[PDB]
């Protein structure tokens, strides 16, 4: 027998600013969005849920310098929550 | 240590996991063994354009990337200098690998440069735009064009400018 | 002095589908989406954030019947946890 | 009781509150003392339509709604049956309201029919398009259009169809 299924469902997209808006590179440490990712991925991939760590990328760039952006996490349905229980 | 497979990624430990499957029931993602798990994750990116400077330090974000998403237990597909049709032909390629099917997730990562509009395949200039929207993206990896990751998480990680704006506003305090 | 703001932050959209998609309406009983939202506010508003909140609207639609939609959580620049605190 | 301003809202414990603030560090939205605070909201529903079908049990809808916030410790403004236009109106008028200066946050609720593009006012046809964007009612509200509510929780919840696909697709088990 056949059964219905969501087309679209457990998305979740994180962009590197908000709409109409820059996002930065160094020519020698990269991208600040991907570097704050990974660090925050490293740090609380045991402990929090992707959406979650997403926040914290977020947060960390709450204070506005010189190059200044916000991350944005776009079109989600994540249903549950999405833990990567690193090490298993 | 950072010499396993996880490198710097912290570890989590048994009593960790329990205590995440405590305080949440079952509104977890459910995680495939680790013996047969096929893991995938696609990179993407353009660092090299016909017209638009040359995205300098992209290497860095390649290398951190690809070395994280290993070390969450990710096969990592590096593609470099795609235009937009490319990327549509390497997304298409994606959904169809069989390693989804013995997968519970999945990462997709793109970096280039944007406009409002998407992201900026290799030959993009303002006369001939060369642009793969957002949209094209979630419709290529959902239920009907992706049917093996049905029910599994399926993160996208943009690197690109959205537009010409500073993003910022003045206020005094 | 000035001092420089993110021009788009703290935002959270709640959607009622997914994009290119239907969303349901009953003529006695109300837009299923809005029940189902005030129903999880009045129960998890006390102990959830309200991006929790959301997933967890969410998830009551994963079954889809013959009236399927999937609720979508749209830009969000959410910094921290935004819980309700009802009573308080 | 649900016979208190929350209703059938179950109230948060000062144990709760104090758990909340534990389990969590200094990442929760700072809430203003209740007695010195005037919180808003704004709920804009079309019912009745020039040319497309009439949204029967939208009063359900604006009922709940309206009592649901009221419990959460909003004054609600309740627009009906607006044009695009007047929404824009409506929205420039709310961002302008001073009594956000003393609120910690702000809902915005809209209930109509929709289209891909986004939200339809009640002049809407296929012929004369009456649309209000979801990137419009963003920018109404940011930091730049509304100062008053910077640093603040803005929540926006979208009742209405975004196409006419009925969002589902078959599998077999
Ligand atoms: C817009 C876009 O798509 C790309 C995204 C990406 O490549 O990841 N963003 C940029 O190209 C932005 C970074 C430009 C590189 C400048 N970095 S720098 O440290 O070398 C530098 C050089 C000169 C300066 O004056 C500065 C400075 O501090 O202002 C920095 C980008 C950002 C804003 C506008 C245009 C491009
Ligand atoms: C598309 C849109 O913007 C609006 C959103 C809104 O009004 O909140 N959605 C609809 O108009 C959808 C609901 C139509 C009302 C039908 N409800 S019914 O229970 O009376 C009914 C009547 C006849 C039927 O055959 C059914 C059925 O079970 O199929 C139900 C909407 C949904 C899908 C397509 C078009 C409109």
């Amino acid at each position: 027998a056949i059964k219905k299924a969501h087309i679209e469902k457990d998305f979740i997209a994180f962009c590197s600013s908000t709409p109409d808006n820059v996002s930065w590179r160094h020519p020698t440490m990269g991208s600040v969005f991907i570097g704050r990712l990974i660090e925050h991925m490293q740090e609380y991939a045991c402990s929090c849920d992707v959406e979650e760590i997403f926040r914290k990328v977020r947060f960390s760039f709450e204070q506005p310098d010189g190059r200044a952006q916000m991350p944005t996490t776009e079109r989600v349905t994540l249903t549950r929550c999405f833990y990567l229980f690193p090490g298993h | 240590t950072s010499s396993g497979s996880e490198g710097n990624v912290k570890l989590c430990s048994l009593e960790e996991a329990q205590r995440i499957w405590k305080q949440k029931s079952a509104e977890i993602y459910p995680i495939m063994d680790k013996s047969s798990r096929t893991r995938l994750a696609l990179i993407i990116c353009n660092e090299e354009f016909d017209s638009i400077p040359r995205r300098t330090g992209a290497e860095v974000d390649i290398t951190g990337m690809t070395m994280l998403l290993q070390n969450l237990g990710y096969s990592v597909d590096v593609k470099k200098n795609l235009t937009a049709s490319d990327m549509t032909t390497e997304l298409e390629a994606f959904a169809h690998r069989p390693e989804h099917k013995t997968s519970d997730s999945t990462f997709l990562v793109f970096m280039s440069h944007g406009i409002r509009e998407g992201i900026c395949g290799k030959k993009h200039s303002e006369q001939v735009p060369d642009i793969l929207q957002l949209n094209a993206i979630f419709n290529m990896l959902n239920t009907k064009n992706c049917p093996s990751l049905k029910d599994k998480p399926k993160v996208i990680i943009i690197q690109a400018c959205r537009g010409d704006s500073p993003g910022v506003v003045w206020f005094k305090d």
